[PDB]
């Protein structure tokens, strides 16, 4: 059964087409088939100030979106010999550490939903939303923040900030248990 | 009907309709209250909005539902995909009438029930086996392989354990002697709640159920995430409600019907009230089947296959010889007390490890 | 008595089915309702002397099912990799 | 008791094939087999009913001839298949029961647990094997649907479902006729024979030698069971001898041939069935499984798929034992003297003579002299050249068995007054 | 019968359709993601009547184009549209569905208005849930006959009545 | 045994769920649109190929069902001693013992094979 | 009795001239379970209950469903393909229906049956006596045949 799962249907999260040549209940060979969300950022990119490029560099992955930032800005500043200050480098690789446990928690929330039960999808994204409320405390944007800067951070933290990050690490730990 | 009078006929028709237009309103609101127990398991909360307590939404969608312009596709059987929905419908709704909610005349005169026929569950397993026939036949009459192939794990793993509820059915007839619900209920009355002597057969039949689509198989399939399931993905106004309705009617069908075998129907030790044990029953055991709904996951069927072929039917034949050999031997009615109460302990400390 | 002959006339039925039919499956069909003909007239003559035919018809089923399922076995393995059922596309045996 | 040791060791084996090789299994199949043979040896005269099964000296010989067809065929057969030999264990048991009963409907179920293995056993997947199944399968359905309804209307004639009842007229005899038709396919009697060719020329060869031992064997001895009317009596012999031996005349094939061949043979069987004596029929049938079955064992020695005509001849050049007991067994079913054929023959010849049908015993006997073409043809086609074919000169086993058959043969031919007296209730 | 031809029935269907809104989602980027978001336990469009989420089309009145639209998936998102129930109504989520956003290239197109007729706009990068939210009360109001234009017309209930389908 | 009245009732009992299943179909059929467009009609997914080609679906399906009727026979059998069981006595359970238990050898056999196949 | 029983015995023979007349598969095995329902309900007419509920549990619910999933594996709705009609087949085959109608109704005419015993309904509880006793060695061959058709179909597919 040389079998077309389309894009975007039956429930294929990330869209995709297969060609699922399969006989039976096994899986022989699927066939992936890519393309459907290509954009351009590698020539798009060409025609934009590298200030301008930190609102691009977000978008492709949009879960792990500061790995990005940091990546390019990184960069950046090996190119062009740039010094970044102790501080900034703290927080950035806070706020880098803090969308990865964000996109980790989206990872296994749509896992589980994809094949098991739906109810601890939602555990993952309470502990998700307040993340983002977190990203929003500091940048004004749940994601695709433009905060990082070729020379460290657009500007510096307020002070309602660090209260709600201890509080989230006090809470996490025991959320993390529970879903181990 | 041995000892039970017969409405007029009628009366019967009379009761028959009030019986079906009550499993609509009843599938309707417990869909309001499956959303709103979710909602709750999960810690949003579920529509405050056009109700109060949402429950006037159900009334917007099947106004929706009716003039969302019912489409027949083409290169699909033109008579076999309009006529699919009202079979699995039918076999859904009949087959509640034999479910009595009271002793005879507490229906303000007449009868609790429809009908009380001598032969009572072999009615279910033969309605039983309807519900397999729609879903594999919209399947196949849907015209798309993709939703055929889920009709055909459907009708493959309802079928393994539609089997397997005979198996489970078998042991209290040995013990009541009857076909008859009411007979079995009054037996449940005099001895008590024949569960106590069936456990292992209770149980089994809870599992074969949750394998009519009630939840964990979950590769029943439904069309989401997997394999689309069968009976859907082309319906769209009225005949797609349709399949929804039947399959949640037989949800509560197995719901009411588990107490009403197994455990108590009505007939309670104390206060002895006709309809409201039956329905508190019912709930209980909704919330229960909601909570799996909500707490446990797929099964891909093929350990669902698995497991309903060589362990729940072998089980279930198991302790039905065992209650046979007790039953021809006579010698208490006691052994099978003692003999439940230790099973359930046995499958109870294997999981503490 | 006139359950009887409505089996008689069934059986004809079936036996039409079983020689009109192009494919294997259909005929298999038309045998089942030749069956199920002889095991209403078992039914009437039950009735008529005693009950011992419907026990007859019982096994009739059960015997009926064992069949079906060795019968349709081998039609899927006749038809499995070779195309369509019908019979006359088997002609190597000649007298 | 015989029918326990059969089902207990079917029943065994199904499970027991997982943990032993097939040729253990094998072994143990023969094992069981000459068990219950010695069992119904040691019951002789020991007549034994417990339900509707009845143990009398019909079930002990027909049995016992079925028994030893199954034996010689299971011998040849070495696939490494379980199944192959669960199959035949099955249509052992099935036979056993469906000679051993009056009952209608049990005779019915007894029929499709014999029947069903044997449509399994005649798949070695060659293309033709697979029409030859497919025919069998859809003929043999369609006659268990008409032995049914003839069942249904000896319920109809008789409140019970057991021969022997008084019986009606024209409902009574149409309830007979149902029956006949099947038990008459069954017995590969014409115009119900053409199946025969086509599943003999199919089905390979040992499989055959079962078919044309044990089948014809049972199904004879649930005929002796019906009050078969003369007239039709006379209709099936006459039609089956005569297409029989004329269309065997046509055969180019040897399977067909002899398909054609067993066809006029079940038509000269069913002269005893005028008498219902079963002591000549007993002898007939005991002379004729040997000679088939030897003849069905040097066939399968030669080719198990198809044996053409030439094929056979240089059978004496190439083993002469071979080609002797090949010639004994065409002479022994051209029924002729001094050979147990010809004595089967005579007794049944005479059972008919004594029913005082006179016509259809001569066009019998017209046909039987048609046939010697044939039966001469293969015979004596042994001492021909040998021309280009396959030829594996079997193992001790089948040639001890060939020789033991034909050996049987002619000495209860010289002196059939030592078996034939205990044929009967066997003193 | 389109809910029309009788003063209460239709007002009465209307009704009932913006409030049992069933949404399909057609998840394309973040936009995707920034809708899952709308549905989480903080704030669900699951009270409104959006409860229910059916992956297929066959079954789903408001089809939300959430994410940009590449050239390639155009003519699949279109087929999925001419593949639902005809009461059938369009969102265009975000600055990339909306117009072509920042991506302005040969990729993505500019508006998907030019694939399927677009019932409500929603800016925003992402926009926010509750922006959403709003977008789909704007869209209940609007098959209410309750929407107006910065012109003064008053909005057809359903867009895609209006197209010459083919 | 029951009186023919509740067979009676069981019949009017269909008749009237029927007559409401045709009603909710004329309903249902009655108020819609009614535009229908070949892309509309077109099965499923986007230009063709839900499904589209492919050869015949596995025979495990055939094996279940097959099982189901085999094993459906035998509680069909196993229902008549299941009521008439006392008076059967130790013969009567000994006899339906012997019968589960040669089926049960069917099924343990076809189990050790296994149908995953 | 004759009103509706005549109604009855005419949805029967309908239901078996569609099984053998349709050339769509799936619409002839309907046809069949519409068939087998009206039996039932002739059978229960007939005082025989158990043995109707069991028609509808084995051949309707059981057998015809495996039918439907072979016929739904192999496609061969459309059966006529590869057709070999024998056209003169036709007539051929109708002539010899009517006649083995015409011989049974010779056989069964002028037949008067005493249709007079109380069955009590064909209920289990009084067909058990009957099934195990008198039938319960007819009961253990079919055993022993459904057995033996496990294994055969078993092996009878077994790919290897
Ligand atoms: S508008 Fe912004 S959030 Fe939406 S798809 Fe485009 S980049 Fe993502």
């Amino acid at each position: 059964m040389t079998l077309n799962v389309g894009p975007q249907h039956p429930s294929t999260h990330g869209v995709l087409r297969l060609m699922v040549t399969l006989s039976g209940e096994e899986v022989l060979e699927v066939v992936p088939h890519i393309g459907y969300l290509h954009t351009g950022f590698e020539k798009t990119m060409e025609h934009r100030t590298y200030l301008q490029n930190i609102t691009y560099t977000p978008r492709m992955d949009y879960l792990h979106s500061f790995a990005h930032d940091l990546a390019y800005a990184l960069a950046v500043e090996k190119l062009l010999g740039a010094v970044v200050p102790p501080r900034a480098e703290t927080i950035r690789v806070i706020l880098n550490e803090l969308s990865r446990l964000a996109s980790h928690l989206v990872f296994l929330g749509t896992g589980l939903l994809d094949l098991g039960a739906l109810t601890p999808f939602f555990y993952a994204f309470r502990e998700r939303e307040t993340i983002l409320d977190l990203f929003e405390w500091v940048t004004g944007q749940r994601f695709h923040h433009n905060y990082i800067r070729i020379g460290g951070v657009k500007e510096d933290l307020p002070e309602e900030f660090v209260p709600e990050l201890k509080k989230l690490l006090e809470v996490l730990p025991h959320r993390i248990d529970e879903y181990e | 009907t041995w000892s039970y009078p017969v409405d007029p006929y009628w009366m019967v028709a009379l009761k028959a309709l009030l019986v079906v237009v009550g499993l609509l309103t009843a599938f309707a609101f417990m869909t309001l209250i499956e959303r709103r127990l979710l909602a709750r398991f999960q810690v949003r909360m579920g529509p405050n909005r056009v109700g109060p307590f949402g429950l006037l939404q159900p009334l917007a969608d099947a106004i929706k539902s009716i003039f969302k312009e019912d489409i027949v596709v083409a290169q699909a059987d033109r008579f076999l995909f309009v006529l699919a929905p009202l079979i699995s419908v039918v076999f859904a709704l009949l087959a509640f009438g034999l479910i009595p909610f009271g002793p005879p005349g507490s229906f303000f005169g007449y009868q609790p029930w429809v009908i009380n026929l001598d032969l009572g569950i072999l009615y279910l397993f033969a309605v039983s086996e309807l519900a397999v026939y729609g879903i594999f036949l919209s399947g196949w009459a849907s015209g798309s392989k993709y939703s055929l192939l889920g009709s055909l794990r459907s009708s493959a793993s309802l079928i393994s354990y539609e089997l397997g509820l005979g198996l489970a059915l078998l042991a209290p007839v040995l013990l009541v002697g009857s076909l008859n619900l009411n007979d079995i209920v009054n037996w449940q009355k005099e001895h008590g709640w024949l569960f106590l002597y069936a456990f292992p057969a209770f149980l089994v039949y809870l599992i074969a159920s949750m394998a009519e689509a009630a939840r964990t198989p979950f590769d029943l399939p439904e069309a989401e995430q997997e394999l689309v399931g069968g009976y859907h993905t082309e319906y769209s106004s009225i005949k797609w409600a349709l399949f929804q309705m039947a399959e949640y009617i037989h949800f509560i069908t197995a719901s009411a019907l588990i107490p009403t075998l197994f455990l108590g129907g009505w007939t309670m030790p104390v206060l002895e009230v006709p309809y409201l044990w039956m329905f508190l029953k019912i709930a209980f055991f909704l919330f229960f089947f909601i909570w799996i709904r909500a707490t446990w996951f797929r099964l891909r069927y093929d350990q669902l296959l698995r497991f309903g072929w060589g362990f729940l039917f072998p089980l279930a034949l198991l302790w039905f010889l065992v209650t046979a050999l007790v039953v021809a031997l006579d010698l208490p009615r006691t052994y099978l007390l003692y003999l439940s109460a230790l099973s359930f302990l046995v499958l109870l400390g294997a999981v503490l490890y | 008595m006139s359950y009887l002959l409505t089996s008689a006339l069934l059986f004809a039925l079936g036996v039409y089915g079983v020689l009109t039919r192009r494919t294997a499956i259909l005929v298999f069909l038309s045998i089942e309702l030749m069956l199920n003909a002889a095991n209403l007239s078992l039914v009437g003559f039950a009735r008529a002397y005693g009950l011992d035919g419907q026990v007859a018809a019982l096994m009739v089923i059960a015997v009926a099912a064992a069949e079906v399922a060795v019968g349709l076995g081998l039609i899927v393995a006749i038809f499995r990799h070779r195309e369509s059922t019908a019979v006359d596309d088997l002609s190597e045996l000649r007298g | 008791m015989t029918l326990a040791i059969l089902a207990v060791f079917s029943v065994a084996l199904t499970l027991l094939g997982f943990v032993l090789p097939p040729q253990g299994v094998k072994r143990a199949t023969l094992l069981g087999l000459a068990l219950a043979l010695a069992s119904l040896l040691l019951t002789w005269g020991k007549p034994f009913a417990f339900g509707p099964y009845a143990v009398d000296g019909v079930s002990q010989v027909f049995t016992l001839l079925a028994l030893l067809g199954a034996l010689w065929t299971v011998g040849l057969v070495r696939s490494g298949r379980f199944e192959f030999y669960l199959l035949v264990l099955y249509a052992a048991l099935g036979m056993h029961l469906l000679a051993s009963t009056r009952h209608l409907l049990l005779m019915l179920v007894a029929l499709e647990a014999l029947s069903l293995p044997l449509y399994a056993l005649a798949t070695w997947r060659r293309g033709q094997g697979l029409e030859a199944a497919l025919k069998y399968f859809l003929l043999g359905a369609l006659a268990a649907a008409f032995f049914l309804y003839g069942a249904a209307l000896f319920y109809g004639a008789t409140g019970s479902l057991v021969l022997g009842a008084p019986g009606e007229g024209p409902l009574y005899a149409l309830a007979l006729g149902l029956l006949l038709v099947g038990l008459g396919f069954k017995a590969a009697l014409a115009p119900f024979h053409f199946w025969t060719p086509d599943v003999y020329q199919g089905s390979p060869t040992p499989v055959v030698l079962f078919m044309a031992t044990s089948v014809k064997a049972a199904a004879f001895a649930a005929l002796l069971r019906v009050a078969a009317p003369p007239e039709a009596l006379a209709l099936l012999v006459a039609l089956s001898v005569v297409v029989g031996n004329l269309a065997a005349l046509a055969q180019k094939e040897a399977k067909r041939l002899l398909a054609y061949s067993s066809i006029a043979h079940a038509g000269y069987m069913a002269l005893a069935l005028y008498t219902g004596n079963a002591q000549a029929l007993g002898f007939y049938l005991l002379t004729y499984v040997l000679a088939t079955g030897l003849a069905f064992a040097v066939l399968s020695q030669i080719s198990p798929d198809r044996v053409p005509l030439e094929a056979l001849r240089g059978l004496y050049r190439k083993d002469p034992l071979l080609g002797l007991a090949f010639l004994v067994a065409m002479l022994s079913l051209l029924g002729l003297p001094p050979l147990a054929g010809f004595w089967g023959k005579y007794l049944a010849f005479a059972e008919a003579a004594r029913a005082g049908a006179w016509g259809v015993l001569v066009l019998a006997l017209v046909t039987s002299a048609v046939s010697a073409y044939y039966y001469l043809g293969l015979g004596l086609a042994v001492f021909a050249r040998p021309e280009e074919t396959p030829f594996r000169p079997g193992p001790p086993w089948a040639r001890a068995a060939v020789v033991a058959a034909g050996v049987l043969l002619l000495a209860l031919g010289l002196l059939p007054g030592l078996v034939l007296p205990a044929l009967a209730a066997g003193g | 019968r389109e809910g029309i031809l009788f003063t209460t029935l239709e007002k009465l269907v209307a009704w009932g359709r913006s409030n049992s809104l069933w949404p399909a989602t057609f998840g394309l980027a973040c936009c995707a993601i920034e809708m899952m978001a709308s549905t989480d336990a903080r704030n669900d469009l699951a009270r409104f009547g959006s409860e229910v989420f059916r992956a297929s089309p066959r079954q789903a009145d408001v089809m939300i184009v959430a994410g940009r639209l590449s050239k390639k998936m155009a003519p699949v998102m279109r087929r999925v549209w001419e593949q639902m129930p005809d009461p059938k109504w369009v969102i265009s989520m975000g600055a990339c569905a909306s117009s072509g956003g920042m991506f302005n290239n040969y990729a993505i197109v500019q508006n998907v208005d030019s694939v399927v007729p677009v019932d409500v706009y929603v800016p925003g990068c992402p926009p926010r849930p509750e922006a959403l939210i709003y977008a789909v009360m704007q869209l209940q109001k609007k098959v209410r006959g309750q929407a107006y234009n910065e012109r003064g017309e008053r909005l057809p209930p359903v867009a895609a009545w209006k197209r010459t389908r083919g | 045994m029951a009186p023919i009245q509740e067979y009676v009732g069981t019949l009017i009992y269909v008749g009237v769920a029927l007559f409401i299943g045709v009603a909710a179909l004329l309903v249902g059929a009655l108020l819609g649109p009614k535009k229908p467009g070949r892309a509309k009609l077109m099965p499923y997914e986007s230009g063709n190929d839900p499904a589209g080609e492919v050869k015949r679906f596995p025979v495990h399906f055939y094996v279940v069902a097959m099982l189901f009727i085999l094993f459906d026979v035998e509680v069909a059998f196993l229902w008549p001693y299941a009521v008439s069981a006392g008076g059967l006595g130790l013969y009567g359970f000994l006899g339906v013992l012997a019968f589960t238990l040669l089926l049960f050898v069917g099924f343990l056999y076809e189990w050790w094979k296994g149908v995953m196949r | 009795m004759s009103l509706l029983e005549g109604l009855a015995l005419f949805l029967l023979l309908l239901s078996g001239v569609l099984v053998v007349t349709l050339r769509n598969a799936i619409h002839a095995a309907l046809a069949l379970i519409l068939n087998f329902l009206v039996l039932a309900g002739v059978y229960v007419a007939l005082d025989a209950r158990f043995l109707g509920f069991i028609q509808v549990i084995v051949y309707a619910g059981a057998i015809v469903v495996l039918f439907l999933f072979v016929i739904m594996l192999l496609f061969a709705a459309q059966g006529e393909i590869g057709f070999d009609p024998l056209v003169r087949s036709r007539p051929l085959a109708a002539l010899l229906a009517l006649g083995v109608a015409g011989i049974l109704a010779a056989g069964l005419w002028g037949l008067d049956l005493a249709f007079t015993q109380d069955l009590k309904g064909g209920l289990p509880q009084a067909l058990g006596p009957l099934l195990y006793g008198d039938w319960l060695f007819v009961l253990l061959a079919v055993g022993f045949l459904l057995m033996a058709a496990t294994v055969v179909a078993v092996a009878l597919v077994e790919p290897g």
